[PDB]
Parts: structure tokens; sequence; C-alpha cells
């Protein structure tokens, strides 16, 4: 009876969470470079 | 906005130097044109 039921399947990959993780890491690394250089974000603008 | 103006002040500084030199080059050109029988300079 699953042939008249069970809905439609999805080839879903959770690549958005990976992308968000990479973006957050980029923000963290840029922040840490800013701090070590002694040049804050508020001090660039 | 001043702290951001610092980021581009180098472009502006080299631009200002180029402008000073171009005006000196124009001044020497005009000096040489003076001795060319042109009544505009009168």
């Amino acid at each position: 009876g699953a042939l008249n039921n069970a809905g439609k399947g999805m080839i879903e990959t959770n690549i958005g969470n990976y992308i968000q993780q990479q973006i957050n890491l980029l923000e963290f690394i840029k922040m840490e470079m800013a701090d070590v250089a002694g040049i804050s974000k508020q001090r660039e603008g | 906005t001043l702290q951001s103006s610092h980021i581009t002040e180098w472009l502006f500084t080299i631009h200002d130097d180029v402008k000073k030199r171009a005006l000196e080059c124009f001044l020497e050109t005009a000096k040489v044109a003076l001795k060319g029988r042109n009544k505009k300079f009168q």
C-alpha cells in the first residue's frame, strides 16, 4: 500500500548550515586579525 | 566617516601630487607660449 501513499521524497543536502559555518568562521578570523593588528572595526570608520 | 576617509586618503594624496606636477608642467608650457607672438597674453 505504500505505492498509493508515503508522499514524495526529497534529495535534500544541508549545505546551508555548512555555508553559514564558513561565513561565521570568516567573520571570526577577520575580527581576530583586526584585534591583533590593533585596528578595531570602529577604528576603520 | 573620518576613519574611513583615512583608507582612501592615499589615493587622494597621490592625486594631489599629480595635480601639482601637471599644473607646473602647464605653467612652463604657458611660459614658452608667451614668447610666441600671441596677443591673448596681453
